[PDB]
């Protein structure tokens, strides 16, 4: 049991998937200069906890833009239009010693997800509703929203082989949390907070829950973001 | 056929550089030489992009970022004389685009073009790594306009130019329809970010839409 | 000047030639290579990633999550069975193994599989992993699959027993089946039902020789 | 002799090649080369040169001299106000930095500004010179910009203030507004109202790529 | 399009060979192969000068004092025979010029010229530094004869000749209209004394003259 703190954000936790095997870092010129803000941005940003039943399909989060009402990073991202941060992800579960499951806590860098139904777009407002998570479906849908019909989570891909990103499995027989750093992968050094979705935390239920008449008939899962190494553009003159 | 003993140890096939750095055909097209002197059907355009026909697009998909250098070259023929000389014409992404066979654009000096004649060897151009990014985007999760407007999907780094193709030849007594095959082919090749394959069939060459499709063939039991 | 003669070969156009291409913009100086995180030098890197199998494919549970799922708890049947061959084979045919192998023609290598228990930290019971070689046949019965090849793997010490399957090239294969040794013992708290996931990826080393087009696109 | 065989791209005319062109005139000697004072070596060493910036070009005054002149002598509205980009800005687009940027599709590198008072020797006052980052809203009062990044200007102490803009490219940007801080004080004898000239340039150094026409010529 | 971080530090392209040294089409022109013995349609001339075309010309004023070697490749196509061979004549600025496509000036032996047949690569031939003085002048506020006479601002400095060309087939059974297409490319570029941008459309080929346009274009308010 180790009680790690960020600032004034206290968690308590119970080994780290270092995504691609780097550890976030910052970008090190005068004609462009980058501001560390370094201050608060660091600290833990515990989302809402969701429950987890028997027939939960699964869910998804998109980030940067995730924690765009989340403190001072949230409203860094409205004064500086360029940024980077790594985002250490803690995923408890605290369930009990007689529930079943398990769980693929993945990241998957530039999740380019399809329409539900094909032919057109979705309004923009289905892939993300900040802090709460889309969930995912059991079957296929309909309609101008995302395809979230797992066996294809939103990618067209298998969802049984999405396992090549940084991921981890959270098997309640054994463990409860999971640790995901992400070092800001992306093809330019910086990019905008809001047009660009840089990865989308989902978490996929592989074994479903499982329980008798005399548990409580969920699984809360407690998501806790930490921004590292977040460094913005500069808006002094020079 | 028959299972033998395939005794080797070699992974020099599975590079990146052997796995993507293979010549395909992806654009035929027709274009006239004669008639219509206002007309879209004397030249041909081809926006170049990775997501041409789906068994390439598929390879690219393996990988997220990737960053290469593009060596297309053009085999043109003829049907229906002179002896006739083509003119291939590459834009850069920033780069001023014909309306006709005879728009002023075809002489800027910045657009490099190579003028075939008929008979030789095909023509080869080469055009370097372009994008304003360090890599090439496969998979793009952001809006083009900022505040979350139109146009999911599509970046503005990805963009590799355009393909502008005519005779130079001004006219002729009878009709000679050319065919352009243009073979791309990826070289000098890096890849980032390795990604699951495509599963579902691809539906349009614009975007990541598909159709939900069973993830094996299916079987009678679990133990058969 | 020099006297040259032209071979045969000449002025033709071989598709998989590997010359020196005129540069187009020879003036335009390209952007500098930044270090982006996770660079894939070889593709036998994707092979030896561990995926989730769908073992559970029958006709009604694979455009769904079920097909992953191994459902535990008759103990003269086995739990599951399948060809051992990431090519031509409906479990494996989809694996990142099974799917980077199928654009190629000649491959031969090893295959680990990881069974992971995803049942109760209560439940408590025994599994027969058996193996057939490439030319034998499956046991009919778990006794001659006990006289085979396999591991007792109880499941109330240790939740994960890895594999690795040798001889698995193509240019008739294995057998992985699974059997009740004893039955799933649970206390009165936790559920009877458990699933088990199964796992694929290269072993230690994979070779890999002649590229292809991939049969799944149309 | 040699054995040789003609590559795809032989007999060829690609327009951008670099190769040996046959010399029609070999036995000619051109004329020896004098030193000629003021050599251009690079074409961003023209980019480097100060030149006024038409800020005050309002739908008649473009062709005279009173596009240059910024009238200073109402302190709710600002003096003056424009984006901050070479290209595709009406104010920056035709002076020598944002014309020797129309012929470049990638460039990225900062921007220096010179504001030269051309009053009187005797009239004084304050003027806040703000600046807005290419993300945020510009100012609607004083006081809004006086709390972003600003530059109290004393006119009566020193007569040019030089800023340098970072963050500058194309492939939504910058604004540098004015305010009136204070009035211009004038003696008896000095005229009341006075010009501010404006300059730009590269401040360090500027980086430029992708060659093409420019869209001005016709 | 979306604003990116344009992260790299390069002035490689703003160089002067960089940028003035881009082979562009400077003259189209027709000549014929047979008909009207004493006809000037049967070749054709083009006066080499920089003030060809205005898109280059500008780039050329941006300097006053240059001097690059050229070298032009032409692209020679006909219509409507056997194999047809082309002759591009360049005479230097002390040459004689032919008046009909049978003169005797073709023959000169200080006129090089090259004898392309068709269905080759396309003819090259490169051209010193020819002027007088130590450099081309894009301007010269002078006067060509002494004591302010006429013809302002035309130095026989910047003189650098001509280019006949004709087709060698004494004659054809029938009509064959040749097209050529000449594309002059500076090298070895160097420049003295930067100059501003021209402002101005251009009126004539041969002078500086120019109508009074807007120096930028106008907005409604000084703060909008």
């Amino acid at each position: 049991v180790r009680s790690m703190t960020l600032g004034n954000s206290t968690i308590t936790t119970q080994n780290v998937v270092v995504g691609y095997g780097e550890w976030p870092s910052y970008l090190s010129t005068a004609e462009d200069q980058p501001t560390q803000p370094d201050v608060a941005t660091c600290r833990f940003y515990t989302l809402e906890s969701v429950q987890w039943e028997k027939t939960s399909p699964g869910w998804w989060w998109k980030f940067p833009e995730a924690l765009k009402n989340m403190g001072l990073f949230g409203q860094n991202m409205h004064y500086h239009y360029l940024g980077r941060a790594g985002y250490t992800i803690h995923v408890q579960c605290n369930a009990s010693k007689f529930h079943q499951g398990c769980l693929l806590v993945v990241c998957v860098p530039e999740a380019e997800m399809g329409c539900a139904d094909t032919d057109t777009t979705f309004p923009a407002t289905e892939l993300t509703t900040e802090d709460t998570p889309h969930v995912f479906t059991s079957d296929s849908i309909t309609g101008k929203k995302v395809q979230a019909a797992v066996c294809n989570a939103g990618m067209g891909v298998g969802v049984g082989n999405l396992t090549i990103f940084p991921h981890q499995w959270i098997n309640l027989r054994t463990n409860n949390s999971a640790t995901i750093v992400i070092p800001y992968i992306n093809s330019v050094p910086m990019d905008n907070m809001f047009r660009h979705y840089n990865f989308t935390l989902m978490i996929i239920p592989f074994a479903p829950l499982n329980f008798t008449d005399g548990a409580t008939a969920y699984v809360p899962i407690t998501v806790t973001i930490a921004p590292m190494y977040a460094e913005y553009n500069g808006l002094r003159l020079a | 056929q028959t299972r033998h003993v395939v005794n080797f140890h070699s992974r020099s096939e599975s590079t990146i550089e052997n796995f993507m750095g293979r010549a395909a055909c992806v654009f035929m097209d027709q274009y006239k030489i004669n008639g219509e002197e206002t007309s879209t059907d004397r030249f041909a355009v081809w926006t170049i992009n990775i997501r041409e026909m789906a068994q390439l697009r598929r390879k690219c998909e393996m990988f997220t970022y990737m960053r290469f250098d593009i060596e297309m070259t053009m085999v043109i023929t003829s049907c229906q004389m002179p002896v006739l000389t083509h003119q291939i014409m590459y834009v850069p992404p920033g780069g001023p685009i014909p309306a006709k066979v005879d728009g002023y654009e075809w002489q800027t000096s910045t657009n490099p073009s190579v003028f075939w004649t008929e008979g030789n060897a095909p023509p080869r151009i080469s055009i370097p790594f372009i994008s304003v990014g360090n890599a090439y985007s496969s998979f793009y999760d952001g809006w083009s306009h900022f505040t979350q407007d139109g146009t999911y999907g599509y970046t503005t780094l990805n963009a590799m130019g355009k393909l502008y193709i005519r005779h130079v030849n001004r006219s002729s007594p009878h009709q000679i329809t050319s065919t352009i095959r243009v073979y791309f082919k990826p070289k000098h090749i890096k890849a980032w970010v390795p990604r699951p394959p495509r599963l579902c069939p691809y539906i349009n060459k614009r975007d990541v839409n598909f159709v939900v499709t069973e993830i094996t063939d299916s079987r009678t039991s679990i133990t058969d | 000047g020099v006297p040259v003669l032209n071979t045969p070969g000449s002025n033709q156009f071989l598709t998989s030639d590997d010359y020196q291409s005129p540069s187009a913009m020879p003036q335009f100086d390209e952007t500098p290579e930044m270090h982006i995180p996770g660079e894939v030098r070889n593709l036998m890197e994707i092979a030896e990633v561990d995926s989730v199998v769908p073992v559970n494919n029958v006709t009604g549970k694979t455009k769904s999550m079920d097909a992953y799922q191994i459902p535990v708890g008759d103990k003269t049947k086995p739990i599951f069975s399948f060809q051992m061959d990431p090519g031509y084979s409906s479990v494996l045919k989809r694996t990142l193994l099974g799917e980077m192998l199928n654009y190629y023609a000649h491959w031969s290598g090893s295959v680990k599989l990881t069974f992971l228990f995803c049942g109760s930290a209560m439940a408590t019971g025994k599994l027969l992993i058996s193996y057939s070689p490439p030319g034998a046949s499956v046991p009919t019965s778990r006794k001659d699959a006990m006289l085979g090849t396999h591991i007792v793997w109880d499941i109330g010490l240790q939740s994960s027993c890895v594999l690795c399957v040798p001889w698995i090239s193509q240019s008739s294969a294995g057998y992985i089946t699974c059997w009740y040794q004893t039955n799933i013992v649970v206390p009165p708290g936790a559920p009877t039902s458990c699933d088990v996931l199964c796992f694929a990826s290269a072993c230690n080393d994979f070779s890999v020789r002649l590229l292809r087009d991939t049969p799944f696109m149309a």
